[PDB]
C-alpha cells in the first residue's frame, strides 16, 4: 500500500530471525505444516529462511486442546543455526499414499543429509521411521535423527549408524517439542565453526528453557551404551547436547563424528568426480581422478579433519590395471577407486583421581 | 529502421541475436508435425543461421518446432532443415548433407521413416523423444519402450524441457544442442553427456534408481541438472544394447569416417579399376586415418592395432569382381569406450 | 638386444610429449617451467659449537606457461580478466609426461590452487617469422610428483 | 507507466549513453564499411560502456552483467545490408533503481 | 589435405602482419610490445598452517611502439610536444592481427587511454646502413584482448 | 579449487578498496587511518598481594583522512573554515572496505561525532613530482565496527 | 606441523583487552586488513610438554 | 651408463622439378595463392611404377606438402637445355607402402 | 672405470635437501627430463685412498 | 675450538634473574625460539689464563 516515496511507519513488527550458511547439515522436517497456497501440499519445497517460511506456509495457525507445533519447532531451528531447511508437509500420519512416495521424492532434491522429523506425536514418527528406514542403507549419506519415547531406540531403526536418537522432550514457553529440530540446528553451528569431524556434543541450546524430564547419571549409565545421547541440564550452562554416539554398536562407527565425517567426504568426492563420468576409460584418465581425490583429501588432512601426522598414516587413494580392477572390467565400462582415511575419536571420559600425599 | 539521412541512428527495438559456432559432423534434420497450423507450406526449407530463421518466423512461438530451433541456434549450430514428418525419408535422400534426425515432438510417423533410410543406408542419427507425461515407477520398463525402433542409429532421450520463456522444448533438441558443443571441442568421438546446454531446465527430477531400470536394453538416457554441472544429458547408449554398437560415441565414430572416406574417394570414381588405382584408394585412407589416430580417436597406441587397410586381386575381391567394375575395400578401426561407472571403496584402514 | 617394453623401464623420459590438464580441460602448451619444491633455512649457533641447521617452512612455486595464439576463443585472457579484487577460479594445473600416443601418464607433476598473476603479450615485429606466443605465469601453494 | 521507462535516471541514462556513442562514431561515418571498420566501432563502444561502468552507473558486477556490444556478419547483420551501405550494433546496459520506500516497523519486543 | 579455409581456423597466427590504430588513425608501426597484464600479490599466513594467497590490484602497462623517420610531418613529435604540465591527449590504441590484405581482425590488443611517456632519436652513425628508427613508450591503464 | 565465491566467506580482506561516506555525501581519500579503540587502566594493589585489574575509560579516537587538491571548490576547507569559537558541524564518518565495483560493503568503520582540528597544506617543492595532498585530522568520540 | 603435539606452551592467567587498532587503510598499498589488540594480564608461566 | 634413444622426426624437404611447357604453369598457381599462412596443402605419392604404367611397385607417400620455393630457369645464350623449374615443398611425415 | 675402487672421495656429513627443481618442458627440444636437488650439510671431507 | 683449553674468562659473583622474555611469535619468520634473561650481580672480575 506503499504509495507516497516518503518513510513508512509500523508499531507491532515481530523481530526477524538470521540464517547461517552449511552444505553439510541440511534438513528434510516432515511434520505438520500447513501450506497457504495449496499446490505445495505433497511435494518438497526449499524453505532459505524464515522469511520464506512466513511467506509459503501458514505461521500462526490458532489453537483450538491440541496445538499447533510445526512452526514453532523451525523457529528453534534457525535460533540454532540455520540452513536452507526442506520441508515435506505431512497431515496424517495413517496416509501410506505420501509415505509410501516419500523415499523416492527425497533422491530427486540433491541435497538432503539429515531427516529429522519434529512432531509431538509417537504413533507419527513411527511412520516416519518406518519409511525412511529403507533409504538409510542404501549409501546414499543421510543422516536419520530420531527421538526416543522412554528411552530406548523406535526399533524401526535399530542398529545402523546413520541414525542418532535424542531422548528427552524440550519444553517451550509449556508445549513438549522433540529435539530433533533443535539438534538439526546445533549440527550445522557446530559444523561450520568446527567441522564435520567434531563432536556436536556441548552446545547450548539456544531458545528453550527446561527439558521434561531431568536425566540422572545412572539413568543415562545405561543408555550411553546405546545410542540415546541425553540433553542434560546443567546449572551454569543450562541445556546442553551430551552425547555423541549413534545405534551402531561397532568399533568403527560408533561416534557421530567419525561417521559424518565419512558421510561428507563420500559427499565431496562424488560430487567432484562427476565431471569425470563419460571420459574414456583411460589410464590417463584414471590419474586425472586419483589426483581430484588426492587434492581433497590432502586439505582435509592439513584443517584438521583426519588422524594422522605424516599424510601417508592419514589417507590413500589406489587406481590402476593390476591393482583395484580387471581388463574384464574396463571392457564393461567401469574404474574402481579404493580409498582409505583415518579419523580421531573424541575423549568422553575424564577421570580425575584426587590425593593428598606427595 | 528506415534510413534516409548519413548520420548515426538510434532504435530500442526488440532485437536478438546468437553466433554461428557450428561443427561440420552434425548437420540436423528437425522434423515437424503435418498436421500443424503455423509454418510456411515449403515441406523443405533451410535455415543457415538465426537471422534467417526470425526472417520466416518473425514472432515468438510456442510449438515445438520453435522451441526446438531457438535452442538450436543458441548454442552455435549452422544449418539445418526443417522437414514435415512426410518428407523426411526424401530429404535425406537429397540433401546429402543430413548427419541428424531430430524429432522434434514427433512420434509414429517419423520412426517408420527413420527405418526408411537406414535400411537404405544414409549414415544417419536418430534422435527421438520420451514420453511427455511422467513416468510412474512401477512402469514395466519393456512396454514404456515398446514404440521405438531396435536399430543401432538412435536414442530416445526422455524428460521434456520447460525453457524459460515458458514454453516445452522437445528432449531431442535438448540433446542436439549437446551433441553441437561436444563435436566442436571435444570431437565426434567424445560422448554428448558431460556437456552443459544453456537456457533450459527440465521439466521433472530424475533420481539414480529411476535411470538404473532403463539404462539396460532400449536406454532412455536421463536429461538430469547437477549442482556444478548444470542440466547436462545423463546416459550415452543407443537403442541396440550390443558389445559393438552400445555407446553413441563409437556409433557416431563410425558414421563420420564412413561419410568422410566416400567424400574423399567419390574424387576416385570412373577412374580405371586397375592395380595403380587401387594403391592410390588404399593410401588416401591411410592418410585420413592416420591423422584420425593422431588427433586421438582411435584405439591403440601403434598404427598396427588402431587400423588396417587391404585391397588386393585375390584378397578382397576376384576377377570375376574387377570385370563387374566393383572395387572392394575392406577397413577395419579400433573406437575409444566411455567409462561409464565410476565405483569408489572406501575403508577406515591404512 | 634391448627389447623396447625394456626401454619404457629403465630408459629415462624426454621432456618434449607432455599434456597439461587445466583444471577440468585441456590446453595444448608449448613450454612449461617452475614447478620447483623449494624450503627455508633456520639456523642456530651457540658457543659451545653446534650448529643447528633445519628446513624452514616451503614457499610459494611460480608456475609460467607458454602458448600460441589462436583465431578462435582466449581462454587465458577469460580467466585472468575474472578478477575482483580478492576472487578468481583457483585451478589444479595436471603437467604430465605421456606416451607417444598420448593416453597414459609417465610421471606427473600436480599443482594445487593456481591463479594466473600475469599474461604478456607476444612481441609484434615485421620482420620476424614467427608464432603469437602468450606467456601466463602462475602462483600456487603446493606441487606434489606422482609416478605410475 | 512501464517497468522499463518508470523512472527519470533509467530513461536519462540511457539518452546521455546514446547522445555520447553518436558523438563518438560519427567519427567512423563514410569509413570502409569493412569487418576491420566493425571492431574499430566495436571497441569504441567497449571503451565507453567500460567507464560508466566504473564508475557506477550501470548495475553489474562483474562488466559482462553490465553491458554488451555486437557487431559482426552472421550476427546482427545480412550480406544485403553491408550491400546497401549500413552497419547494425546491438548494445545493451543494466541500470540500477532508487530506492524510494522505506519501510520501518518499529517494536519494543525483544 | 589441409584445405587452407582450415588453417583460418585452427593454426596459430604469426606476428608480421599487425594494423596499429592510433586514436582514430592508422599509423604504421614496425615493432610493437609490452601490452601485459599484471597483477599483484596478496599473502597472508596464520600460526595455525593457513597460507592465503590472492591478486592484488593491477598496475599500469608500459607499450613501446617504434616506426621509421620519414621525410613529411612527425605525428609522434606533435604528439609528445603538446604536454603542458598534465594535460595531454590521451588515446585509445588498438593493434591487431590481420589477414594479409589488411581488411579483417584476427585478434585484437586494446589499450584504453594511453599517453606518450618517452621518445628517442634514432643513433647517428657514419658506418652504418640503417633506417632512423624512433621509439615511442606510452603509459595507460588498461589492456583489452578482443577476439573475433 | 577454491571458486572464488568461497574467497568471499574464507579470505581475509583488503586495505586498498574503501569509501569514506562523511556526513552525508561520499568524498573520496587516499588514506585513512587512526580508528583505534583505546582504553585507560586502573589498578589496585594491597598488602596481602591482591592485584586488581580494570579497564579505565575509553579516550577519543584521532582520526586521519588525506586526499588530493582538485580544480574545483576544497570541501576539507569550508568545513574547517566555519569555525566560530566553539562552533563546527560535527559529522559521522563511515569507512567502509568495500566489493571491486563497489555494489558490496564488507566490513565498515562508524565514527560518531567527527570534527576538524587541523588541515595541513602540501609542501610545496620544484625538484618533486607528487601530488598536492591535503591531509585532515578528526575529533571524534567513539568508533564502532558493524560487520555485514 | 600437523597439529597435534603441543611442545611447550605459554599460559595466561587473565586477560582482557586495553585497545584495538583498525587496519590504516591506504589506497596505494597490498596489505591485509590487520587489526592489532593489547592485553592487560597479571602472569604468565611456562609449561613444557 | 650411456642411454641412447630416438628423439622427434622432423619434417621431410622435398624437391620435385620438372619443365617449362607453354601452357599454364600448374606449379606457380599453388605458390601465388598464399595468405599470410593459407596453402591449399596437398599429399604427393610417388609410385616405382612398371614400364607401360599399369603396375605400382613401391611408392612414397607423402602427407601434407605446400610449397615454400620455386627456382626459375637460368637463361642463358650459350646453353642448349630446356627450362626446369625446381619447386621445394614442406610435409610433416613419408611413408612407404610396398605392393 | 670398473666402478669396484675409489681413487678419492669427498665425503659430506649431515645433508638435508633444500630444494628440488622440475625439469623444464619445451614441446621444441630433444632433452632429457633432469631434476636438480640442492642439499645442505655441515662439513666436508675428502678421504683419499 | 676443541673446547680443552680456557684463554681468557669473566667471573660474575651473585647474579639473580630479573627478566626472562619470552620470543616474539610471527607466522611470517624463520627464526629460532630464542629466550633472553637479564642478570642482576655485583662484580665482574677477570682472570687470564
Amino acid at each position: 500500500v506503499t504509495s507516497v516515496p516518503g518513510v513508512y511507519i509500523e508499531e507491532d513488527a515481530s523481530p526477524a530471525m538470521s540464517v547461517s550458511a552449511s552444505a553439510t547439515a541440511v534438513p528434510l522436517f516432515v511434520a505438520r505444516f500447513t501450506p497457504l497456497k495449496p499446490e505445495l501440499a505433497g511435494v518438497i519445497t526449499r524453505i532459505g529462511s524464515w522469511l520464506d517460511y512466513t511467506i509459503l506456509f501458514d505461521s500462526n495457525v490458532p489453537s483450538s486442546v491440541v496445538d499447533p507445533t510445526a512452526s514453532v519447532a523451525l523457529r528453534l531451528y534457525f535460533q540454532n543455526g540455520g540452513g536452507p531447511c526442506y520441508l515435506y508437509p505431512l497431515e496424517k500420519a495413517d496416509d501410506n499414499g505420501p509415505l509410501a512416495a516419500l523415499p523416492d521424492l527425497i533422491d530427486e532434491v540433491g541435497e538432503i543429509t539429515l531427516l529429522a522429523s519434529p512432531d509431538p506425536d509417537e504413533t507419527y514418527r513411527t511412520a516416519v521411521y518406518g519409511a525412511l528406514a529403507a533409504s538409510l542403507d542404501q549409501h546414499k549419506g543421510y543422516f536419520l535423527l530420531a527421538d526416543s519415547v522412554n528411552g530406548d531406540a523406535p526399533s524401526a531403526v535399530g542398529g545402523s549408524a546413520q541414525v542418532a536418537v535424542y531422548y528427552p522432550n524440550v519444553e517451550v514457553p509449556p508445549l513438549s517439542l522433540p529435539p530433533s529440530a533443535l539438534i538439526a540446528g546445533v549440527y550445522g553451528k557446530t559444523d561450520g565453526e568446527r567441522g564435520v569431524w567434531k563432536a556436536p556434543a556441548n552446545v547450548v541450546l539456544n531458545g528453550v528453557s527446561d527439558v521434561s524430564v531431568r536425566v540422572t547419571n545412572e539413568q543415562q549409565a545405561e543408555l550411553n551404551p546405546k545410542g540415546i545421547n541425553v540433553i542434560r541440564h546443567f546449572s551454569d550452562r543450562g541445556l546442553v547436547v551430551w552425547g555423541s554416539r549413534t545405534q551402531k554398536d561397532d568399533d568403527d562407527w560408533r561416534y557421530i563424528p567419525v561417521r559424518r565425517l565419512f558421510d561428507a567426504a563420500e559427499r565431496d568426492i562424488k560430487k567432484a568426480l562427476q565431471p569425470m563420468v563419460f571420459e574414456p576409460n583411460s589410464q590417463l584418465t584414471w590419474k586425472r581422478v586419483q589426483t581430484a581425490i588426492d587434492n581433497y583429501l590432502y586439505r582435509l588432512w592439513q584443517q584438521g579433519a583426519l588422524a594422522g601426522n605424516k599424510a601417508e598414516e592419514a589417507y590413500f587413494v589406489r587406481v590402476g590395471k593390476g591393482i583395484t580392477m580387471t581388463q574384464d572390467e574396463i571392457n564393461q565400462g567401469k574404474m574402481i577407486i579404493q580409498v582409505g582415511m583415518a579419523a580421531v575419536r573424541p575423549a568422553e571420559f575424564i577421570i580425575l583421581k584426587f590425593t593428598q600425599d606427595m | 529502421v528506415t534510413t534516409t539521412y548519413p548520420g548515426v541512428y538510434l532504435s530500442e527495438d526488440a532485437v536478438s541475436s546468437f553466433s554461428v559456432n557450428s561443427a561440420a559432423t552434425a548437420v540436423p534434420l528437425f522434423a515437424y508435425d503435418s498436421e500443424n497450423t503455423n509454418t510456411i507450406n515449403k515441406p523443405i526449407q533451410v535455415f543457415r543461421n538465426w537471422a534467417e530463421f526470425t526472417v520466416e518466423y518473425p514472432t515468438p512461438l510456442e510449438d515445438a518446432f520453435y522451441t526446438s530451433l531457438s535452442l538450436w541456434f543458441m548454442h552455435g549450430g549452422g544449418k539445418c532443415y526443417l522437414v514435415n514428418e512426410a518428407n523426411i525419408a526424401d530429404a535425406v535422400a537429397q540433401y546429402d548433407d543430413i548427419t541428424l534426425i531430430v524429432a522434434a515432438g514427433t512420434d509414429t510417423t517419423t520412426y517408420t521413416a527413420f527405418t526408411t533410410v537406414v535400411g537404405q543406408g544414409y549414415r544417419i542419427f536418430g534422435l527421438f523423444d520420451g514420453p511427455k507425461e511422467k513416468i510412474a515407477g512401477t512402469a514395466k520398463p519393456d512396454e514404456v519402450m515398446e514404440e521405438y525402433p531396435t536399430s543401432p542409429f538412435g536414442a530416445v532421450f526422455y524428460p521434456w524441457g520447460t525453457l524459460a520463456s515458458g514454453a516445452a522444448v522437445p528432449p531431442s533438441a535438448i540433446a542436439a544442442a549437446s551433441i553441437t558443443q561436444t563435436d566442436r571441442t571435444r570431437g565426434v568421438w567424445k560422448a554428448p553427456a558431460n556437456q552443459a546446454v544453456n537456457g533450459v531446465t527440465p521439466a521433472f527430477a530424475v533420481s539414480d534408481d529411476f535411470q538404473g531400470k532403463y539404462n539396460q536394453g532400449k536406454a532412455l538416457n536421463m536429461i538430469r541438472t547437477f549442482s556444478g554441472q548444470g542440466t547436462v544429458v545423463w546416459g550415452a547408449r543407443t537403442l541396440e544394447d550390443s558389445d559393438n554398437w552400445r555407446y553413441i560415441p563409437v556409433r557416431r565414430l563410425f558414421n563420420a569416417v564412413e561419410r568422410d572416406i566416400q567424400k574423399s574417394l567419390n574424387k576416385l570414381v570412373f577412374e580405371p579399376n586397375s592395380q595403380p588405382t587401387w594403391q592410390r584408394v588404399k593410401a588416401a585412407v591411410d592418410s585420413y586415418l592416420h591423422s584420425l589416430w593422431q588427433q586421438g580417436a582411435l584405439a591403440g597406441n601403434t598404427p598396427a592395432d588402431a587400423w588396417f587397410v587391404q585391397v588386393g586381386k585375390d584378397l578382397t575381391m576376384t576377377q570375376e569382381e574387377i570385370n563387374q567394375g566393383k572395387m572392394i575395400i575392406k577397413i577395419g578401426l579400433a573406437a575409444v569406450r566411455p567409462a561409464e561407472f565410476i565405483i569408489l571403496q572406501f575403508s577406515q584402514d591404512i | 638386444a634391448i627389447t623396447a617394453d625394456d626401454i619404457a623401464v629403465q630408459y629415462p623420459i624426454p621432456t618434449y610429449r607432455f599434456i597439461v590438464t587445466l583444471g577440468d580441460e585441456q590446453v595444448p602448451f608449448t613450454s612449461a617451467s617452475g614447478l620447483d619444491i623449494n624450503f627455508d633455512t633456520i639456523e642456530y649457533r651457540d658457543g659451545t659449537g653446534n650448529w643447528f641447521k633445519m628446513p624452514g617452512q616451503r614457499q610459494a612455486p611460480n608456475i609460467t606457461l607458454s602458448k600460441g595464439v589462436f583465431p578462435g576463443k582466449n581462454a587465458m585472457y577469460e580467466w585472468i580478466n575474472a578478477i575482483q579484487l580478492n576472487q578468481v577460479e583457483k585451478k589444479d594445473i595436471m603437467i604430465s609426461l605421456t606416451n607417444e600416443a598420448g593416453t597414459e601418464v609417465l610421471v606427473s607433476w600436480n599443482v594445487s590452487n593456481a591463479f594466473p598473476t600475469s599474461l604478456t603479450s607476444p612481441s609484434f615485429d615485421a620482420t620476424s617469422n614467427e608464432i603469437a606466443v602468450q606467456q601466463i605465469t602462475l602462483m600456487a601453494d603446493r606441487v606434489t610428483i606422482q609416478t605410475a
